[PDB]
């Protein structure tokens, strides 16, 4: 059966002074999907034909350095990775000497150090989202309307985005994360009460480091998929408004820049929500094997 | 109990479109990244595309792209890839490839494979063709003949020496497929070479396809040409 | 867009291998995603080694991963007989594509090295006389089973029109490999010679013949 965490893709971390997320899987960076995505917006402009250059070197450069400043914490990933498993495996944590307590301070400590390798390497990459967030401005300037900036590409990509918005199971998301905290803030409950009772403090300390992972993820859940819900939103509503022929230069800047950040935060929320979803019915069926040796 | 099965190869001919399929089950199919990979019949592997796991995004090798489109349902399941022109170097087998559950950068779970085999040829019985000892096939008590059997489908054919007298020393080689879409294949016999001149050595050909039965005898190459 | 691998490594059951895997700074020494596939004849490839380092759960220690530069490793320790077989080095090389190795074959030696025995045979006067030209150069007794053949046309080298087949295993436990190249009528009378190239185990064989 299920005994041992195979992927801790789940880990994240978060720049201090201007708050990009980043996750182990890429594109890293949400922005990169904005990038991504303002590719779609300059092929439907004559003017800013040469964004095919900037975002085949500097784009795809910024992805390529985040994905390798990633793997260079794939020796801390393995370090934290060993206590994991550890710890949520009663027989393997037998086979040491160290109490669980010890353990669990280690893991905090490698935990930490893991995350923070994600930061500390992709800092000089994080430092290229501004740039290429300015150079993209800069090159919206290059059409040559004025007042008369037609919306056509802007309400076209909303359109398409109401399609992509219905491709993920929102509604089954937002029923699993329920029933799945519901079942899972009972059975901290449950672990909490019998512990007195019963002599088996191992195979319990296994149950609740689970538990303490499973109450990480819910979070990331949690919080992607109200970051997923919110740009759905915003774009519907933006469906749902006014529909101007013509805005000025500087209000199609901005209408493309919002329409494209809530686009790139719904796709990385997307992105994580189904590695999270994997995470949790992962954790879930170590806990009922836990739970089984337990009870049994 | 995790399986993949790759399908929808065999006979295609050139110029026209093909489309293989990799059902999966034992694992949640639309939680993972696919990956479509091949091998030539005489080299190594060859990454092709990646889907994602909703099948949004699609990316492709510079050698492939342009020529290939890698596509899911996951509704049903299954992976697809669509060649647009088949050409000859398609000959290969296609292995479907399940991204790793440790990670996205390695592939945990890959099916047998499907073959892929490209030709235009209707079918065709093969010649026969002697290949004779000589002072250059002959090195001490020892000397090879053999018979080439040449531009024939479908396979197979067998080869058999003196209607089955000879055994020792005998090899049949695997055919090879060829840039006509025939195959080609020689067997071998390493005979004494001071009984070149006293015996006969004919192979028995026969490609039950096209209902061929076809026998050569194996002189020894005469004087110079 | 390819990552060398050495054609063949061999050792007797008990002692080491090393396979390696040479990249670009764009794929094996840009990244720490380095991977390792075992296949056997008629199996599904089989991933041994994922992230330079790391074994996938029923891997056995003996298998091992390492990289330096644009180089990965796998070493393989203490031989068995289920160690004979294809290995293949994997690697991401950016914008989400990945690049194979050309493959090394394992294999445990259970006999002696043999080096091949070549006979190069001339075009028939049967096939000339229908207008066609086939040179047939047969590989014999060698082991282990890898080759590597080459075709050199009035001593320059010539790879159109050449079909080579995968070293078969004869009753003796050695192995055979036969090499063809087609040409017409034309081509084979306006040269001098023609030869067959046979590499195996580091060691070349050359064969020729002569139209004269």
């Amino acid at each position: 059966s299920t005994n041992t965490t195979d992927n801790i893709d789940y880990f994240d971390i978060s720049d201090e002074s201007n708050y990009y997320l980043i996750s182990q899987l890429r594109p890293h960076f949400s922005n990169i999907y904005f990038f991504d995505e303002f590719k779609r917006y300059a092929s439907y402009h004559t003017e800013i034909k040469r964004y095919e250059d900037i975002h085949k070197t500097k784009v795809n450069s910024l992805l390529n350095e985040a994905s390798r400043a990633i793997g260079i914490c794939n020796r801390a990933k393995n370090t934290v990775k060993g206590l994991i498993n550890i710890l949520e495996n009663p027989q393997k944590f037998k086979t040491q000497r160290e109490s669980y307590d010890v353990k669990l301070r280690q893991y905090e400590e490698k935990k930490e150090a893991f995350r923070g390798c994600l930061l500390n390497k992709n800092r000089k990459n994080l430092d290229q989202i501004k740039k290429i967030n300015n150079e993209i401005r800069d090159l919206l300037e290059k059409l040559k309307c004025s007042q008369d900036c037609q919306t056509n590409v802007y309400f076209d990509m909303i359109k398409i985005y109401l399609v992509d918005f219905k491709k993920m199971p929102y509604e089954n998301y937002d029923t699993f994360i329920k029933q799945y905290k519901n079942s899972y803030l009972s059975g901290v409950d449950m672990i909490r009460k019998i512990e007195k009772q019963i002599d088996n403090p191992v195979t319990i300390n296994a149950i609740k480091f689970t538990q303490k992972e499973m109450g990480y993820i819910i979070d990331r859940f949690e919080y992607h998929l109200q970051k997923v819900k919110h740009s759905i939103d915003q774009v519907t509503a933006l469906s749902d408004g006014v529909k101007p022929k013509q805005v000025t230069k500087n209000r199609l800047k901005e209408y493309y820049f919002n329409i494209g950040n809530y686009y790139s935060i719904f796709k990385f929320g997307k992105d994580s929500l189904n590695m999270l979803n994997k995470a949790l019915i992962h954790k879930e069926k170590i806990v009922h094997n836990l739970l089984g040796e337990l009870f049994g | 109990q995790v399986q993949l099965v790759e399908s929808g190869g065999g006979v295609v001919q050139p110029g026209r479109s093909l489309r293989l399929s990799c059902a999966a089950s034992g694992f949640m199919f639309n939680s993972y990244g696919m990956h479509w990979v091949r091998q030539a019949p005489g080299k190594g592997l060859e990454w092709m595309a990646f889907i994602s796991y909703d099948g949004s995004d699609d990316y492709y090798g510079d050698s492939v792209k342009g020529r290939i489109t890698i596509s899911r349902d996951n509704s049903k399941n299954t992976l697809f890839l669509h060649i647009n022109s088949l050409r000859t170097e398609d000959t290969a087998v296609y292995y479907c490839a399940k991204e790793s559950n440790y990670g996205e950068n390695a592939f945990d779970v890959w099916g047998h494979g499907t073959m892929v085999t490209v030709s235009s040829a209707s079918t065709k019985g093969p010649s026969v063709f002697p290949l004779a000892p000589s002072s250059k096939s002959t090195s001490g008590g020892t000397a090879a003949l053999g018979c080439l059997v040449k531009d024939y489908f479908p396979e197979p054919v067998t080869v058999s020496w003196n209607s089955g007298a000879l055994t020792s020393g005998v090899h049949t080689f695997p055919a090879v497929l060829q840039s006509s879409g025939l195959y080609s294949l020689s067997s071998v016999v390493t005979v004494p070479s001071s009984s070149l001149g006293t015996q006969t050595y004919i192979c028995n050909v026969n490609h039950k396809p096209s209902n061929t039965k076809v026998d050569k005898k194996v002189e020894p190459k005469s004087c110079d040409k | 867009s390819a990552l060398t691998q050495p054609r063949s490594v061999s050792g007797s059951p008990g002692q080491s291998v090393t396979i390696s895997c040479t990249g670009t700074s764009n794929d094996v020494g840009f990244y720490n995603f380095v991977s390792w596939y075992q296949h056997h004849p008629g199996k599904a490839p089989k991933l041994m080694i994922y992230d330079v380092t790391e074994r996938p759960s029923g891997v056995p220690d003996r298998f091992s991963g390492s990289k330096s530069g644009n180089t990965a490793s796998l070493t393989i320790s203490g031989l068995q007989a289920e160690d004979e077989a294809e290995y293949y080095c994997c690697s991401y090389a950016g914008t989400y594509t990945f690049v194979f190795g050309h493959g090394t074959k394992v294999t445990v030696l259970g006999q002696p090295k043999a080096n091949p025995t070549v006979t190069l045979f001339p075009p028939s006067s049967e096939e000339l006389q229908a207008n066609k030209a086939t040179l047939v150069c047969l590989i014999s007794d060698f082991y282990p089973g890898a080759v590597t053949v080459a075709w050199k046309a009035d001593s320059s080298p010539v790879k159109a029109g050449v079909e080579t087949t995968t070293p078969s295993k004869q009753s003796n436990n050695k192995y055979a490999a036969s090499s063809y190249l087609s040409l017409t009528p034309e081509q084979w009378k306006s040269h001098r010679s023609y030869s067959c190239q046979v590499t195996h185990e580091g060691s070349t064989v050359e064969k020729t013949v002569a139209p004269t």
